[PDB]
């Protein structure tokens, strides 16, 4: 009954004659009528801060440039690589003969087999771009 | 509506209240919407006397909260030595992570209170 009452900013405090105090410093309350408040991400070296933390919302982080995120509400960061690289367990690795990165992060993919369509490669492929596929 | 009214018990800091519901067969372990347990809620408000009790009344002293945080993470944030030490001593995981990847230890850094992130380095 008297927890109901508390606004977002804050949370459910009986102890001392008022009825809800505001969060403390590096925690929110995105709801009202929380019994304890969420603890604010901390974001510096690789993690930058994107949103700083409020009383009532977290702060939200991207990563610093030479790095991407991964995973939901960037969890953790990882290395970017050149075009026509993938990121193995050894590290920045140029992609194999037949396969290509057109972007900064992810695995090499194998170059588009025009025949499966009919068409025939009107501009090869190499490491950094896919083929053009044409007739 | 036992468990609702053992929350509040334990949140208001209200021992003898406590005590007459768990011993009317109230869930020691009685999560709400937040996954919050009356260990975390007692955790959270420094309430020494109601942490041994719940404890003593069988309390999951690991439970995760839906971020990912136990009653040692708040008792570690909030500044309460004490009811760190009691939950330490009833088997609390020291090096236990949140959703956020961050211990008790790291909780009691990012509030200031390093007298208590030194005993819980210590402890493991
Ligand atoms: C893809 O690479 C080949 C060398 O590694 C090169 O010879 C191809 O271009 C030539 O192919 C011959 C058969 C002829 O069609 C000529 O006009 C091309 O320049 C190259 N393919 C393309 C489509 O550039």
């Amino acid at each position: 009954d008297p927890c109901s009452n508390c606004p977002a900013g804050t949370f459910c405090d009986n102890n001392r004659n008022q009825i809800c105090s505001p969060c403390p410093p590096n925690s929110f309350s995105s709801a009202g009528g929380q019994r304890t408040c969420d603890i604010c991400r901390q974001c510096k070296g690789v993690f930058r801060t994107r949103k700083e933390c409020s009383s009532t919302s977290n702060a939200e982080c991207d990563c610093t440039p030479g790095f991407h995120c991964l995973g939901a509400g960037c969890s953790m960061c990882e290395q970017d690589c050149k075009q026509g690289q993938e990121l193995t367990k050894k590290g920045c690795k140029d992609c194999c003969f037949g396969t290509f990165n057109d972007q900064k992060r992810g695995i090499c993919r194998p170059w588009t087999n025009c025949s499966l369509d009919g068409k025939s490669v009107l501009v090869n492929g190499t490491k950094e771009r896919d083929v053009v596929c044409g007739p | 509506d036992l468990g609702k009214k053992l929350l509040k018990a334990a949140q208001e800091g209200q021992d003898d209240e406590v005590r007459e519901l768990l011993k009317a067969g109230a869930d020691v372990n009685a999560k709400d919407l937040r996954g919050i347990t009356p260990l975390h809620v007692a955790a959270w408000q420094g309430h020494l006397e109601i942490v041994e009790v719940l404890l003593k009344a069988g309390a999951d002293v690991n439970a995760k909260d839906s971020k990912g945080e136990t009653p040692l993470h708040l008792a570690a944030f909030r500044g309460h030595l004490e009811i760190v030490e009691v939950l330490l001593k009833a088997g609390a995981d020291v090096n236990a992570q949140d959703q956020q990847g961050e211990t008790p230890a790291d909780l009691a850094a990012l509030a200031g209170h390093v007298d208590i992130a030194e005993v819980l380095q210590k402890a493991a």
